[PDB]
Parts: C-alpha cells; structure tokens; sequence
C-alpha cells in the first residue's frame, strides 16, 4: 500500500476470427513478442534490467500457450534473463488479474517495472484445451452444480425479463460504438497490426466486427447450439427451482465472438518510470476479487464493482466511464440495472460482442482501451470489471494522470 | 498380495476341480449351502485355494474353464453380511473386495485361457467371475439372465463389473447400456451388446464347447491367448479415454445428464459407479480396480444402500415367498376372466391377464366402448411390434384373447371377475348384481376401487365368501402393484386365489385390510395434501413440482392432482367428513380441501374435465396454468426446499406408521415395497416404512432423528406431523 | 503499508512416482484435503474474509487444468466470493503463489489470502502441457533449450565438483531427512492423505531411502536428456572440453506427488479470527542467469533479496533451497559461502520429493516450523527454475 503503481503503456494486437481467421496462422507466443517490440520500438533507450517480471494471463496454457508462456515471450524477445516470466489463469479475468497482479507487486515495494497482459490464440488453443480439474471429475461436477456460461446468460434474461429484443438491441448497440471508435480514430496508436517475419501485413483491423448489423439480421439468429448437450438447463432449474422455464435468448450474435489476440501494459512506480524516462497515463486507483453463485455463474461483476468502489472510497456518480466486458449481453444489462449505470457511461467504445473476447488477453484489452477514452475524453475515472467461470469477479479503478 | 481374507490362526467348499488329460482344469461352482452360487465367505475361501493351486500347479495347466453346477451359474454377494457394515467396517469391506478381485486379477493373468460356462443366469457377482475369463459361452435357455444390478441394492459392481465393463466397452457405453440403472439381460441380447462372446442350444455342450476353444485358440492364437485385450500393448479404450479430445468434449456433461435423469434425487450409488468409472478409465487396472473398492465401500457403508438392500432383496424376497399368503390353502387355476369396464384401468387390466395368457371377456355398456377398450391392447402391441420385442404370431394370439361385448350373457364361464367401473357404490352393486348368476358359482368377485370399503361393497353379492378389493394402478400395463383388500366377510381361499392371480401376471402383491383408502389411496393422498396445502400458503408452483421431483417421485405431486382428480379428492374429504360429523365429533378438514374447492369452483378440477393446475392441449400437458401465482398469491411464502421435501415424505412415512398400527398392513415389508411399487414413494428410501428407521437428515440417522425432524416440522407446520405414540419412547 | 504474516502452513506426504500411494488420488482431493485440515485447525474462521486462493502448478493440463485454484474453492465448499488464481513460475511456482500472496496483502487490497501449489506428478507428467520453448523449433533453435539435468553436469564441471562430491550430499539430505521425521519435526504440518471413507493412504513421504549409503549411491548409472543437447550446451560454453555426468536417480530431486497449503494475512485480518501468527515475510525477490546452464538462477535472487532486506548472509539462521540436483545446492553454498549447518537443516527433494508446483511452498513451510521448533529468527527459501528463473524469499519468525 506503499507505493503507487502507473500504467506507462497499454497495446493490443487486433482480434483474429475464428473461422478463416488472420491469426489463425500465426503462433500465440508470436502475438506476444510483436507487442513487446513495439514498446521497445516506443521507447528505445529504456533500460530493461528494471524490468523485474512479465504477468500473462492464458486460460488454455496448454500446446502452444503452455510451459509458461510469459517467461517463453521473455526469452524469444531477447529480453534479459532477470526480467522473470509467469502465466496465470483466473479464467475470463486473466488479462485484468495480470495487471491487478502487477500494480499490487508495485505497491508491495519489492518490483518496480512489469509488465502485463495476456494471451489467448482461440483458433489455435480452443476453449476447453486444457482439460479441467472439476470436468474430468463427475464427483466434483455432480456436487458443484457445473453449468456452461450461456445457460446462466439465459437465465440471468430469464429472470430480470431481459427480452430477445433488448439482448439484440445491445448487440446492435456494441456494434455501432465498436465501428465509430475505429473510424473515429480512437484505436489508432493502439493496435498494433500482426506483421509476420519479412514485415509484412498479417491483420490491421478487428475481423469479427459486423458494421452492417440491423435488428432485422440479429432477430433471424438461432440461440446457442456444451450446449445442445442436455442436462444442464435441468441442473440449473433444480437449483433456481422457483423458476419454470429457462428463456434461451442468446445466440452468436448477442454473445462475445470467439477470436485471436494479444495485450500488454507496462505498470511501475513513480521513481521507474521518472528514471527511464516515462510518461504516466493512468493510476491504479484500487482493486477488488469477489464473487456469487457459480451456477448462474455471471454475477461476479457486480459485488465486485460495489468492492473495489467502496474500497476507493467513491461511487458510481464519482466514475466517468465503465467497461464491462461483454460476454454476454444479459450480463452487461443486469450490471446496468443492478446499479443503474447511464448509458452513455458503458462500454463507450464497443466490447466484445463486436470485436471478441480472447479470454486470457481480454482484461489487458479493455483496460488499454479505457486508458486511451479517459485521455481521449480528458476525463479523470473509468471503472473495469469482467465476469468469470465458477462465479468470481474482478473490478480495477484507474484515475487520468 | 494374499488370495485369502486370514493370514493368521473354517468354512465349506464350494468349488470342485478337475485336471484332464490334456490339462484343462474345470473349477465347477457347487456351494452346499444353497441352490445358489452367492459370493459369500464360503467361495472367497474356496477361489482363494483354487486360484492358488492353479499357480502351482501352472506348468501343467493349459487352460480352465469356470463352470456351476447349480440351475443357475452364479448369482450376487453376501448381503446379509452387507447390509450390516457399520462406517467403522469400510476397511473390511475394502478388504472383501479387494481379495476377491485380488483372485479374478491372478484367474486374468494366468497366461492362459479361461472360459466361462454360463449354464444359467449370471447376475452381479456371478457375471464379474465371467468377466474376469478370456472367453464367455452361454447357454440360451429359458430364463437365463446376465447382468449387473447391484445398482437396484443401492450397490456398485465392486468385484470388478465397473472396471471391466469400461475396459470392453468405454465409459459412455458402460455406464449407459449396463452399469447405471443394472439392466438384466437375455443370452442373445447379451451376445449382441458383447457381454457374451457365444451361445449353445443346451447346457450340456457348454464344457466341451469351452475346452474345444481353448484347444483351437492354443494352436491360432498362442501369443495372444489368455491375454484380455486391455493387457495388450496397443490397447484403446473403445470411446477413448478422458484425456483423448472426442470424449473430454463430452465428458462434463455426463454428470448433468445423470442429474437430469435422476431428477436431482439423492440417490448417491448412479454417480459413485459414474465417478468409478471415469477415475478407473485414466488409470492402469489394477489402480482403477482399488478406486472401485473405495466407491463400493462408500455406498456398503451409507444409509441408502441399507434401504435399498432391505427393500429390494429382503422385502421382495419375503413378499415372493408369500409372507402374506394365508398358509394351508392350495391352487385354483383360472379358465376365463372377465372385466368390467372398457377405461383406462379395465383396458389396462385385460391386457395383462391375456398377455400372461388367459381368455379375458371385456364387458363396457356399448360394443363401440368395448371395442375402443380393446383398442389400448392394440396400440401396445403396435408399438411393441415396432420395438421388435413380440412376433406377429404371438401378438395375434394375444388380442384374439381379448372379447369385447356389451351383453352380460357373454360373462358365462368365467371363473374371475375384476370390476374397473366408476367409483360409486351403488353402480358397483348393480353391475356386479348384473353378473353374479351368470358367472361360475366358485368365481372371485373381485373390484378395482380407489377408496370405498370392500365390506360395503361385497353386500351387493350374494357369495361374499368370494367378493374382494384386487385394486391396480395406473397405466396398468407398466405399474408392478396389486392391492388385494380383505373384506370382513372375504374368505382366506380367495386371498390366496388373487394372490396367485397377480404372480401369474407377473405382478407384485400386498395384502391389506378393509378400511377406507385402504394403504395406498391413503397414503398418496396425504402427499398430495401436502403440495395443495404449500401452493395455499403462497408457495410457488414451480418450486412444489421440483421439491416433488428432487425427493425422488417419478411425477410432481401438482401434475399427479390432475391426474387423481380434483372432484375424487373433494368426494374423499366429504366421506372423511361425514364419518366424523355422524359420530358427532368434530372434522378437523386438511388445508389442502380448501385449495380443492377453489380450483373446483374456477371450474379447473384436473386433467378429464381440460383443466387443472396445469394447462392441456391437444391431449398433452402443455405447462403451469399462469393465473395458478395470482390466485394464490405465488413467492409470498418461500420455506426451504428441504422442508417442502421433508413435507411431503413425511406426512406419507406417518400416515404408513398410522395403517401399520391400525393392522391395515401387516407387515413393513408390504409396506416398503408397497409404496414404492403402488404410490412412487422414492426407491432410495426403501420405502414408508424403511423411512422412519433409515432417515438420514443434519441432525443425524435412525428413527430417534426421524422423530426430531417430525417435531420440527410439526411446529413449523401444524400437528399433523406430530409422530404416533408407537415411534417414541 | 501492511505486513504479511504466514499464519498455518501445512503439506500432504509426499507420494512416489513408481507405485505411489498418491497416485489413485486426484490432484484436487490433495488440495481439499488440506482446507479441510485447515478448517479443523480453525472451525470458528470466518471464511468469508478469505480473499483469494492462488495455487502454483506446473502442468496445468487435464487433472490440473480448468484453474484448479477455482475449483478447489468450489470442491471445497469455501465462499463464491475466495477467488482461485492458478499460476505457473516453474519449479517455483509454490513460493511464487506465496510471495503474491504476500504482496496482495501489502498492497491493502487484499485481507486474507491462501497460498500454496499441487503437482501430481505420476498422473500429469511434467511436459504435459505442451510449450513453445521446449515444442516450436524457431524459438527452440534461439534459446538454446537444454534439459536442467544438463544444465546440473555442467555446473558440477565448471565448479569440479565430483560424483563423490554431489553423492556426498546426497547421502546426508536423506540423513537428515530421517533425523527430522524420526524427531517428530514434521508431526503436526504433513498432513495424512485418507480416502473418502477414511481410511489411510499415506502418511510419509514415501521416496525417502533412509538405509541409503555411499557405497550404494556409486553404484547407480547417471542419467528426456537423449540426443544432442550436450553439444548444445558445449556450444554456450565452449571454454568446457568435456561435460561430466555426475547426476542420478540417487543425487537428484525425486519425481513425486504431493500438495501444499499456506495461509497469509495481515496483522488486522489475523486479529480479527483470532489467528496467532508465526512468521512474518521480509523480503520478496525474483532475479535470473542464463537459461542454458538454466539452474543458477537462486544466487542472484538470493543476492537480491538479501540486498532488499538490509541483510547479509551472517544474519540469516537458516538457508532453504530446493535440492532439484545436489550440484546447484553446492554450487549457491560456494557462492555465499554458506556454514553446512544452516543449509537444508531437515533434507530436501533428494530424500522428499520436488512435486514441481508444491514444493516452494513445503520448503517455505518447513522452515517455519524449523525456525519455531529451534527458537531461531530468519530463514531465506529459493529455489531454482526453468528458462533460468530464481526466486528468493525471507522470513522472519513471531
């Protein structure tokens, strides 16, 4: 609680398809070492003796993104062989625990410059590569009411009368800010386009965007089809027994895209930065880890927001702007009638639903970008929070320095 | 490592041995004891000397193979010695069945082929020894049965069943097609699944058949023989193993799918045997059969299996032996039974009188009912003739056994009369007075009835000696019960008559005494009563069909209204009303009435009249009628789900404790298998009466809790939970 | 602002890899069963203050995959709100999880926090993760990957150290490894693992050879290491003619099952439940050196921390490293000149076991229990890592 912790610089590759992606032939590790060129590239005469660590969030450490990826970025790079390297897995949260991770290192006194981020190369490591200790346990599975993420989404519209329409209303909503951002400008110095070994241009753009959505489109979609796999809607109403029937509202459409990406951001104290030269952009105002029911699941951003905000010693009217990521558009709209957040304050930029969700990386992601429109805005406090699987949340407050 | 269950300082025989000329040895299966190879303390001993003597014995050994004297070839545990493993006995039980697979694993690994003779059925136990050999021959005989259904004891296949079944078959297969509800099988059909590898016409050619195989598979196969597949280098688990792709994909939704299909009840063997199967497969055998040890241990040791052993082996047992078959009365065969009445119930019953092979007489007031009676045989036949499980030889025979008439002259000859008409005494009397001189003088007199007492009902007849409640459930076609209710003037020859009827047609009897609800009407009317009274007080729907579900009904009590009827139920409460207010005593009416005389005056009374709690379309159920939560007041009231569980299984285990005290039933093992198989009183309770001495709650196990807990609910609740006199101390 | 306390550290035995009593036993129920042993220690423990749960773990794949940390918080029954991170620094991921731990706790914006890591190495092999250090020929071809046991020969060559020598200590880490378990001083923190009926399935850390003699040690074969990776490794350093394989089953740390757990709070937060505390983390310090020879990392981490703390050498009472292979014990005792009596007091990995994500966190426990046990202050833990990795941490008893 000594120290304070400042983000010195914040990237993000762009996000990669699924299906015939731009990234799918290019290596996890790879996406990494691009980001870490073009901050060496940003700052050239920067001493990387101090940097102590290097924080990845992967929730598939597994193939490509296993045997410690962060330490395997760290020496592909030519970093130097003190500057450390782990990977971590608080599943959809990894990007923004990384960073957490990092800033509370800072404030503990004992590193003074890490970075952090995450990686996920869905296309290459799907969802689910890496086995897992409650799924490949029926004991546990049984007792622990495991459900998949779009069964609680469904059930979470189901119960706060959340229609079909308003699902797809946000989607549409997520798609017209994603695409005004970038013609805006706003991602300009912070994506940094994929170029492969001879220089030349892999990707530049976030492929999974869809512009040209209409209501119209969004309605024709089929719901989600570890679904169409029975049991689980069963499972969840025997716990939520007061509930008849699960409305199955969302589809691929209304829910985060499955992409290809990476981010970085540099955190240290005030001293690190002053001695190397460096230019703050935000501060780490507070952090929080909470939770609620892992059966519905997508709760956790909400005690999470109310943790970290009461920690800070503010409240909602104290926050300019607040980026959920968007899993799922239930999520985003409960968070919003739970603590009756403006619009005009949520998820300004775009989220997921428009440009994807590269689960370890996505936390640095939305992050970065939270930095850049509290700059870009000259506006002073953003609010960041993610929803994760087995019901847990995480919430970081940055102030504009 | 020993074969044996001492190593330190005397039971019988059961195995013979025989070495021939060629060195094949034949270890036939006889115990002493019984008509019945049991793996009991007595074979443990007997197969640890066997298989001991087979490893001495080994260079002049080719080959064994395992045969049974007996009608059948083995067939299931000790559960005398089961059933009383106490927590602190777990390591002797791990024990027991670690030595017995100790003796299959070295009877597996011998290097040489073994066969098993399957003469007769092989059930449990009996099919983990044929498991545990290289090759299984059966012979396709007459009730011959392969199978494990330790499941049904609330048990596992702890003799090697899980491992082996998923080492042949794979996970998904094993625990689907075998393992998870102990599927019985026929020699064929256990063939064609590859639980048997061949099948003889006789028992006789079994032995020469397995010692030709051995010769044959000696001269072909000599590196490979004796050898199970999974010993080989280059073995796949069929479906692959947990950690290959295509199954991991799958895999985390087989817990779910059990959930579902269990419906959230807490029967803990399913998912032991699950969890067994899945730990065994990411391992080698031999540790994969020690965690099988330890989940067999863990379900020995617990309550339900306790309840399940007591209900479905002991209970049954005492029930086939005819425990409430009156003693010295002999048989009476039956030529021709007729039916009165075309609905649901007496369609149902003529289909199981001609499919176990009697002429049946349909009688209904017009030919165009009783033909559209006849109809429902026809529509089961259809569907079982689409299913493969009859010929159109045999399905032919079966309808042409069914006469449906509207004329009460066609009732000559029969010998066996079953009423199934509307509940109403007077009808009774006229339609049974329509018949009695038309029948054979010696005929039972006998009258499906839900609630009327049979006393009141046989003064319609003039035989009385032979008037009787033989009371069914329905869809009779599927529901394995039949009541048979002693009327004050009914003779103990006609007892043992319908007694001898319900074996015959492949049913299981209680006897009860005459009094009004008798035991099952009684009992499933104060579930019923106890959902209705929840949804006055404000209690969701929803959450009262899964409080129903989640305590192991096979229907939601809601659902089950509507299908009792709702103006049946109302004419219960006035009959109960108008004994007590004729005694000049005061009625004290159940909360629940006045739910039923709303939803009768919203013109709602259940399923017959389109409407009831939930709503029906186009003859299907549709959902929960929507105006059910205003009406009600719907979320006002919010009690654990475990008190709406407690609720309901415990107004039925005091109302069973009632009619045991009142000599309605005479014993608890008709009252156990009685409420399982008549009202769908949950089978991982053993039954209402198991109930009270098998509770297991927070604040512990055992009649004593079983009170506590009534008390609590009593005063949370109301008196009616308060326990009788003859549960305390 | 805070201090971090260690308030309970607590281990299973550790299983063998060849016939092990562990290997039946899913890498979860290791964990569950010490937050069930913890929950004994502490029945009254608002769990509800537990802030996160952050486990080391090395293969996080099949078993070990899906953030075990999560799962344990679930399997467990422990609050939705505990967390669970899953974290991989290599060999050091145990004492990693608990030096974040600590961090958290200093950064105000954690209250308590479990630390600890699981490795069930004979069911999830190490390499079963996959990588691209070790898989991607490109950056394989660049880094120079050379299997650690490599990097150990190398080390004792350069420092000359002799097969006598690396044997030597390890015939006293399996000494010394009896003295401690025969003395009762690992009674109370290794935890018996047991079935779910209860009954015993190991209660000793089974790859101990406590008959073990110098004789019998000169006997075994040195010692995947097969095909090219010494010419690789003479490539870096080319000064060196010849690499002298002195390692062995017998001289290096065992392949083994096994969990750790560590619970850390501050000051307030251990108040609060009624906790008393047992040692204090001083210091915290990560560092490298060249991921070739791979296992020299401890020195300069060793050097850093100390350096952090305001401390030398002569303050410390007691050195821990992790004895992955004996040359790189003898190797760090060179550099800082290390007294014998202060080095690895109790045996280590040689005797014990180095179940890869657990062990810092054993090692880190049982110095705890050593300082307390001998009434001294300080103790200092590091253990070497893969890519040439070292952390280092001090501790100081209450």
């Amino acid at each position: 609680m000594s120290e304070e912790a400042f983000i010195y610089e914040a990237i993000r590759t762009p996000r990669g398809k699924q299906k015939n992606g731009s990234l799918h032939e290019v290596k996890p590790l790879s996406l990494v070492v691009g980001l870490i060129d073009e901050l060496r590239k940003r700052h050239p005469d920067l001493d990387e003796n101090l940097i102590s660590d290097v924080i990845l969030g992967c929730v598939s450490p597994v193939g490509d993104q296993g045997g410690d990826i962060a330490r395997a970025a760290v020496l592909a790079s030519g970093m130097p062989v003190t500057s450390g390297g782990v990977q971590l897995n608080r599943f959809c949260a990894s990007g923004l625990e990384a960073v957490n991770t990092a800033a509370q290192k800072v404030r503990s006194g004992w590193d003074d410059l890490v970075l952090a981020g995450g990686v996920e190369s869905m296309s290459r490591v799907p969802m689910g590569s890496d086995g897992g200790a409650m799924g490949l346990d029926p004991a546990t599975n049984y007792d622990v009411m495991f459900v998949p993420q779009s069964i609680g989404a469904d059930l979470i519209a189901t119960i706060e009368g959340f229609s079909r329409e308003d699902v797809d209303a946000y989607a549409l909503r997520s798609q017209q800010k994603a695409a005004e951002a970038w013609s805006g400008g706003y991602f300009a110095k912070s994506v940094v386009p994929v170029r492969d070994q001879n220089g030349l241009l892999i990707l530049d753009h976030d492929e999974h965007m869809r512009p040209d959505t209409t209501k119209e489109g969004l309605a024709k979609l089929k719901p989600a089809f570890l679904a169409a796999l029975g049991g689980f809607d069963d499972v969840a109403l025997q716990k939520y027994h007061w509930v008849e029937k699960i409305n199955h509202v969302h589809t691929g459409g209304n829910s985060s895209g499955i992409v290809d990406g990476a981010a970085l951001v540099m955190i240290g104290s005030a001293a690190a930065g002053k001695l190397q030269g460096l230019t703050p952009r935000a501060r780490i105002v507070a952090t929080a880890t909470s939770g609620a029911d892992p059966v519905i699941m997508l709760t956790g951003p909400t005690p999470a927001t109310r943790k970290v905000l009461d920690r800070a010693g503010l409240t909602v009217d104290d926050i300019d702007l607040f980026e959920l990521n968007e899993a799922f558009a239930s999520v985003v709209l409960k968070f919003q009638k739970d603590l009756n957040i403006p619009d005009e304050k949520l998820n300004v930029n775009g989220g997921a639903i428009a440009m994807g969700h590269p689960l370890g990386a996505t936390g640095a992601m939305i992050l970065g970008t939270m930095v850049d429109e509290l700059e870009r805005r000259n506006a002073r406090r953003a609010l960041i929070t993610l929803c994760i699987g087995g019901g847990m949340g995480v919430a970081t407050i940055i102030e504009r320095v | 490592s020993s074969h044996h269950h001492h190593h330190h300082s005397m039971p019988d025989n059961t195995i013979q041995w025989d070495k021939d000329a060629d060195g094949i040895v034949t270890l036939t299966m006889d115990d002493p004891s019984g008509s019945t190879n049991v793996m009991n303390e007595a074979y443990i001993e007997s197969m640890g000397k066997a298989v001991d003597r087979l490893v001495a014995e080994k260079d002049s050994i080719t080959g064994v193979v395992v045969a049974s004297a007996k009608k059948t070839f083995f067939a299931g545990g000790d559960v005398k010695t089961m059933i009383q493993a106490r927590p602190e006995d777990a390591g002797d039980v791990f024990n027991t069945v670690e030595t017995i697979k100790r003796q299959l694993r070295t009877l597996e690994t011998l290097g040489k082929p073994v066969v098993a003779a399957i003469n007769g059925a092989a059930l449990g136990g009996g099919l983990e020894i044929a498991l545990a050999c290289h090759h299984r021959i059966a012979a396709d005989v007459k009730g011959s049965q392969l199978g494990l259904p330790e499941v049904t004891l609330g048990l596992l296949p702890g003799g090697g069943g899980v491992t082996r079944t998923v080492r042949m078959f794979g996970i998904q297969n094993a625990f689907v097609s075998v393992l998870a509800q102990g599927t019985r099988f026929k020699p064929a059909k256990a063939k064609e699944i590859g639980l048997v590898d061949e099948l003889v016409a006789t028992v006789e050619e079994l032995v020469p058949a397995a010692k030709a195989w051995i010769k044959e598979e000696l001269k072909a196969n000599p590196d490979g023989a004796g050898v199970q597949p999974w010993d080989k280098k280059g073995y796949k688990m069929p479906g692959g193993t947990p950690s290959s792709p295509g199954l991991a994909a799958i895999l985390p939704s087989f817990p779910s799918n059990l959930r579902k299909q269990l419906k959230g009840a807490p029967m803990p063997a399913p998912r032991a045997i699950l969890a067994a199967a899945v730990e065994g497969a990411q391992v080698d055998f031999d540790t994969a059969s020690r965690i099988e040890s330890r989940y067999f241990a863990s379900l020995v040791t617990g309550q339900v299996a306790k309840n399940m052993m007591q209900a479905f082996f002991f209970d049954l047992q005492a029930i086939n032996a005819g425990g409430s078959r009156p003693e010295g009365i002999g048989k009476t065969p039956i030529k021709r039974i007729g039916v009165l009445g075309a609905g649901m119930m007496g369609a149902g019953i003529a289909y199981v009188s001609a499919k176990a092979g009697y002429e049946v007489v349909l009688k209904d007031v017009s030919l165009e009912a009783a033909a559209k009676g006849k109809g429902y045989s026809e529509k089961l036949e259809a569907k079982a003739l689409e299913r493969g499980r009859t010929t159109q030889e045999r399905s032919d025979a079966l309808l042409a056994r069914i006469t449906p008439t509207a004329d009460a002259a066609d009732f000559k000859g029969v010998d066996f009369v079953i009423e199934a008409v509307f509940e109403n005494q007077e009808l009774k009397h006229k339609v049974f007075g329509e018949i009695e001189d038309i029948v054979e003088p010696n005929a039972i007199l006998g009258s499906n009835t839900s609630t009327l007492p049979i006393t009141g009902l046989a003064t319609g007849v003039k035989r009385q000696e032979d008037f009787i409640g033989i009371h069914f459930f329905s869809p009779v076609d599927k529901m394995p019960l039949v009541e048979i209710i002693k009327g004050e003037k009914t003779s103990d020859e006609a007892l043992a008559r319908v007694f001898d009827y319900t074996l015959a047609i492949g049913k299981t009897p209680i006897v009860v005494n005459d009094s009004r609800g008798f035991f099952t009407s009684r009992v499933i009317g104060t579930f019923v009563n106890e959902a209705l009274a929840m949804l006055g007080e404000g209690v969701e729907p929803a959450s009262i069909e899964q409080a129903g579900s989640q305590a192991g009904y096979p229907a939601p009590p809601l659902q089950l209204s509507d299908e009792l009827n709702l103006e049946l139920m109302h004419k219960i409460a006035v009959a109960t009303r108008k004994g007590v207010e004729d005694a000049g005593g005061t009625y004290q009416p159940h909360p629940a009435e006045a739910v039923v005389e709303k939803m009768i005056e919203l013109g709602r009374s259940g399923r017959l009249k389109g409407a009831g709690f939930y709503e029906y379309a186009d003859g299907k159920r549709s959902g929960l009628w929507p105006g059910l939560r205003e009406t009600f007041k719907s979320g006002s009231s919010q009690p654990p789900l475990q008190d709406m569980i407690d609720r309901m299984l415990f107004a039925e285990a005091l109302e069973t404790q009632k009619c045991l005290d009142e000599g309605v039933l005479t014993s608890t093992a008709d009252a156990n298998i009685g409420s399982i198989m008549g009202i769908g009183f949950p089978p991982w309770t053993g039954g209402s009466a198991q109930f009270i001495v098998g509770y297991s709650g927070p604040a512990g196990t055992g009649k004593a809790a079983f009170v506590a807990r009534a008390r609590e609910l009593a005063a949370a609740y109301g008196d009616r939970f308060l326990p009788p006199e003859s549960l305390l101390s």
